[PDB]
RNA sequence: UAGCUAGUAGGUGGGGUAACGGCUCACCUAGGCGACGAUCCCUAGCUGGUCUGAGAGGAUGACCAGCCACACUGGAACUGAGACACGGUCCAGACUCCUACGGGAGGCAGCAGUGGGGAAUAUUGCACAAUGGGCGCAAGCCUGAUGCAGCCAUGCCGCGUG
RNA sequence: CCCGCAGAAGAAGCACCGGCUAACUCCGUGCCAGCAGCCGCGGUAAUACGGAGGGUGCAAGCGUUAAUCGGAAUUACUGGGCGUAAAGCGCACGCAGGCGGUUUGUUAAGUCAGAUGUGAAAUCCCCGGGCUCAACCUGGGAACUGCAUCUGAUACUGGCAAGCUUGAGUCUCGUAGAGGGGGGUAGAAUUCGAGGAAUACCGGUGGCGAAGGCGGCCCCCUGGACGAAGACUGACGCUCAGGUGCGAAAGCGUGGGGAGCAAAGUAGUCCACGCCGUAAACGAUGUCGACUUGGAGGUUGUGCCCUUGAGGCGUGGCUUCCGGAGCUAACGCGUUAAGUCGACCGCCUGGGGAGUAC
RNA sequence: AACCGUAGGGGAACCUGCGGUUGG
């Protein structure tokens, strides 16, 4: 544009929305479980799911999906939300950390062992 | 032109040199005449020349070594709108060294070597290279 | 003397005080383009010597009223 | 958010301050700011700097240093060279404590801690031996400023595990 | 910090292995359990799921997630675009703003050079010094891209005055045209002598107008364009956010009219005034000025040519078609640019949600 | 034939009238 146009009105920066917008500035949060879904995903894919639905501290409510091979959640049980938005169901945009608050971690695991809440043998 | 007359004579000059003239015309004034004493001592142009009395119309002669032109790149710096004025440790060298920047000092419209050798800038006028 | 910065009586309705307005030459801090700026300043004049157009020679004093610390001290030219 | 301001803009006179000044008063003139963004709404301590980037730029103000603002909330004043005053006084309100039920004492945004909130941030430690400050004619006294120590791989660097 | 004695004695984990990206084979499962930063794997021989072996990267750390910058030229001042991908206001006039053809003199505000003050210390950078090295501490310098005052330079931009004509505008003479408005008037046709609407042939790749748009002939008022030779004014110029005005068709209000057509045969289509004024208002291309090889063809002005002719030669104005250099991703544009440059304005930043709500 | 603006009508895409475009 012509200098002129730039003086009057100047480059006007874009602004970004975060994909996360729960935890404000905060990798982990604290929830409660309010429930448990096992719903069907969107893109063709061989599986139901695994999530959950927890009320954040901070007053809001968001699902989280839950990783692993078998969980052992109820609904008064809380957990720590950590991000990482799942691809294939829609409305899942976080995580479950395994063995924080009350989850634990799934067994037998050898690889990839310190993503879950799995010591050492 | 009717804003720009220093724009007007270099896009004569490189229309010219597209279209493989030999001479072009233009009303002439001070400013073109430094110029194109300017372009003419560092060897940009064969010679120039200027006629009338009331009216000039400087006329220059456009040289070309080989098949492919000599002045391959030419344009305006400090547009009116734009203006530029660079210090002298500002001065900026065009391809390395290899081309010319006409700068206008207190003392007279020199190549840049000339005003960076005499300790001082200005207004630059136009990259030729 | 002073700075003496000069500008041009832009309103003479107060009593004893009048507008003048100053012109500032300033390149913009990122485009480099000359943008024409203006400051606007009450000066204080006894004797009412001055007109709606002039151009004036102002210095700096001690503040004699609320917003009001320039004085008059010559008229370079007239209105017209 | 397109109109704002009537002690508002100016002028003589008193009054007041260490000092200029509408800071205040009685009168008169009717002005002053605004598209070069006035008034209004949200957010925000500012800077030397830090991170990133070839550079121009972009994002923030952790530690260290300068400046400003507050000291449970709101308001005024005295003493003093200096305060409209963190560990000074008085007034009005909610809080916590003592009580003979009449009335009274408090302010960890000081160091160390407790309760709570949170994903998360430490010992109710030693000494004035050094630097610095207050008083003192000097010894000397006080100094959670400061010098060190205790906890945590939080980060930078070096070594070992032959 | 130094010295001495047993004993190698006490001290290695994390992530990945299809591509991006360094590093592969077999078993359990068979679109199930699952992985995943993007592309994405399996419905029976998984280098992608889980496990074993193997090598790859880092190493007292290794990974995941939050936050900033870079890659992002992905808000482009350095450093982008608007014919078809998002983007040229529906047009004209124009205030404030942006910009200024040519010559002389003066001023020195912008600009340039030097000096003097200040730009707190640490940090950043260079040459060194010391903790057994490094992190860390520290001496000197540079830098702190900035601001103000003084002394100078005068080419450029800006201020003041006097100038010149090529930009711009005025006058004379003519030309063409559905340019606009007012009021009459004629013929064909339709309907029922009456009435309303539109003007067959001319008619065109045609003309006028800033756009929407404008058709019988004559009369009146008026606007614009073009061509030839003079004089005069002497920069009086270009663009334009807000602003005023004009603005198919449909619709709304008042009073008329209503032949044909025709939403729902009614409104309407027609008239005066008033409102709305939005479109695929399109060339999907804003306005102004300068420069750059040619050929085919329409219209018009004027000069010229035994003007002897329907005619031929230019030079101008407007307007169609094919193409060279050049531009573009391509199609295509191509002297009437989408080519080379200059001045000014609006708009554009993935699609939907949405030109939706408030 | 489609689309745009506008008006009316209809369970619904949509139908019709008026004017414009070639994105027939």
């Amino acid at each position: 544009a012509t200098v002129n146009q730039l003086v009057r009105k100047p480059r006007a920066r874009k602004v970004a929305k975060s994909n996360v917008p729960a935890l404000e500035a905060c990798p982990q949060k604290r929830g409660v479980c309010t429930r448990v879904y096992t719903t069907t995903p969107k893109k063709p894919n061989s599986a139901l799911r695994k999530v959950c639905r927890v009320r954040l501290t901070n007053g809001f409510e968001v699902t989280s999906y839950i990783g692993g091979e078998g969980h052992n959640l109820q609904e008064h049980s809380v957990i720590l939300i950590r991000g990482g938005r799942v691809k294939d169901l829609p409305g899942v945009r976080y995580h479950t950390v395994r063995g924080a608050l009350d989850c634990s971690g799934v067994k037998d695991r050898k690889q990839a062992r310190s993503k879950y809440g799995v010591k050492r043998p | 032109s009717m804003q720009d007359p220093i724009a007007d004579m270099l896009t004569r000059i490189r229309n010219g040199q597209a279209a493989n003239k030999a001479a072009v015309t233009m009303p002439s004034s001070k400013l073109k005449v430094a110029i194109a004493n300017v372009l003419k001592e560092e060897g940009f142009i064969e010679d120039f020349k200027v006629e009338g009395d009331t009216k000039p119309e400087l006329e220059l002669t456009l040289k070309y070594f080989q098949g492919k032109a000599v002045v391959e790149s030419i344009q305006r710096v400090s547009r009116p709108g734009l203006r530029i004025y660079k210090r002298k440790d500002e001065l900026p060298k065009v391809m390395a060294g290899l081309g010319i920047a006409v700068v206008s000092t207190s003392k007279g419209v020199m190549t840049d070597r000339a005003a960076r050798q005499a300790g001082l800038g200005g207004e630059i006028i136009c990259y030729v290279a | 003397k002073i700075r003496t910065l000069q500008g041009r009586v832009v309103s003479d309705k107060m009593e004893k005080s009048i507008v003048v307005a100053i012109e500032r030459f300033v390149k913009h801090p990122i485009y480099g383009k000359f943008i024409k700026r203006t400051t606007k300043l009450h000066v204080h004049d006894e004797n009412n010597e001055c007109g709606i157009g002039d151009v004036v020679e102002i210095r700096e004093c001690r503040p004699l009223s609320k917003t009001k610390s320039w004085t008059l001290v010559r008229v370079v030219e007239k209105a017209v």
